[PDB]
């Protein structure tokens, strides 16, 4: 669902941009979320999907 | 003289997280046997109180704080807590004292194509303080250039919107929260129970 998907990526945003100890991951969010803003407003599901899967990495990476 | 609880919990309208409502209740009854026993809320949970107790105390004054959140995030509606809600939309202080009551409400505040009527704060500078209301629009300066109130790169309008929709899974069900929080200081006393 496209926007269950939206909210999740907001949520990995909050988290990653919460243990962004560096200021280069918090650079690296950003435009992640602006990615997925620019697809979510054009109803891109895909783009979405992708930048979704990226920031899980990315907390994953932060987390671990 | 009954306290108008009635125009909390079955209000038309909740307001949004990032600007939650705050109605104020004293000089009146409150009979809180019908909120917990109502069988109808999801979550009840009280701190500095038991539930089943409240009938038998005073307070000076009742505050109703209504909101709807998704529900994956009523969690953090609770003293201690973290979270882009609990740090930036609803903090509450460790030292609270009143009762959480929350509800599933996907059959009012979702439509077929979406309910994207509510928002919530995504981005801001600093955590809240205990109860403080950020209502404010400003663009969110994510970079080291001023925003100077334009949208664009490292810039962001703070509030985000949750699509509800009615074919959501649980944790992306809509949900009305009351949190009242009591006050129980020297005072006349004026809201209690029957
Ligand atoms: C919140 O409202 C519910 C129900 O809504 C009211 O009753 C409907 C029949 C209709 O007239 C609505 O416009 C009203 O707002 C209340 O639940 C009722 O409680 C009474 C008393 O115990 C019981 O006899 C009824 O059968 C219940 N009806 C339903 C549908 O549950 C509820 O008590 C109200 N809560 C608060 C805090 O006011």
């Amino acid at each position: 669902n496209d926007d269950e998907l939206h909210m999740l990526m907001t949520d990995l945003v909050y988290e990653a941009l919460h243990f962004a100890k560096d200021e280069e991951i918090k650079k690296r969010v950003f435009q992640l979320f602006e990615l997925a803003d620019k697809a979510y407003k054009n109803n891109d599901r895909q783009k979405l999907e992708k930048v979704v899967e990226e920031l899980k990495e990315l907390l994953e990476r932060l987390l671990s | 003289n009954l306290c108008p609880f009635g125009e909390v919990f079955n209000a038309t309208r909740f307001a949004s997280v990032y600007a939650w409502n705050r109605k104020r209740i004293s000089n009146c009854v409150a009979d809180y046997s019908v909120l917990y026993n109502s069988a109808s809320f999801s979550t009840f949970k009280c701190y500095g109180v038991s539930p089943t107790k409240l009938n038998d105390l005073c307070f000076t004054n009742v505050y109703a704080d209504s909101f709807v959140i998704r529900g994956d995030e009523v969690r953090q509606i609770a003293p201690g807590q973290t979270g882009k809600i609990a740090d930036y939309n609803y903090k509450l202080p460790d030292d609270f004292t009143g009762c959480v009551i929350a509800w599933n409400s996907n059959n009012l505040d979702s439509k077929v194509g979406g309910n994207y009527n509510y928002l919530y704060r995504l981005f801001r500078k600093s955590n809240l303080k205990p109860f403080e209301r950020d209502i404010s629009t400003e663009i969110y300066q994510a970079g080291s250039t001023p925003c100077n109130g334009v949208e664009g790169f490292n810039c962001y309008f703070p509030l985000q919107s949750y699509g509800f929709q009615p074919t959501n899974g649980v944790g992306y069900q809509p949900y009305r929260v009351v949190v009242l929080s009591f006050e129980l200081l020297h005072a006349p006393a004026t809201v209690c129970g029957p």
